[PDB]
């Protein structure tokens, strides 16, 4: 992964992904979102990311 | 007034009936998989000052 002041884009669309499976994943330090409740995750759709 | 005496109750999933007493101060957790994939953890405080 690049530097901060040189971070990477990359945009994901037309995609069937799930949240669960990531969600209880204990590999991460911290996920906290701001509004989204993650357990709706999975039910939502987006026109990107 | 008391400068942290008023605190909100942060809480979801459980949508309460309309005059509903909610003294509940209890700990949020789960002790099963969708809690970090173990038992106590995600055990925040719902109450928030």
């Amino acid at each position: 992964f690049a530097s901060v002041y040189a971070w990477n884009r990359k945009r994901i669309s037309n995609c069937v992904a799930d949240y669960s499976v990531l969600y209880n994943s204990a590999s991460f330090s911290t996920f906290k979102c701001y509004g989204v409740s993650p357990t709706k995750l999975n039910d939502l759709c987006f026109t990107n990311v | 007034g008391g400068n942290y005496n008023y605190l909100y109750r942060l809480f979801r999933k459980s949508n309460l009936k309309p005059f509903e007493r909610d003294i509940s101060t209890e700990i949020y957790q789960a002790g099963s998989t969708p809690c970090n994939g173990v038992e106590g953890f995600n055990c925040y405080f719902p109450l928030q000052s």
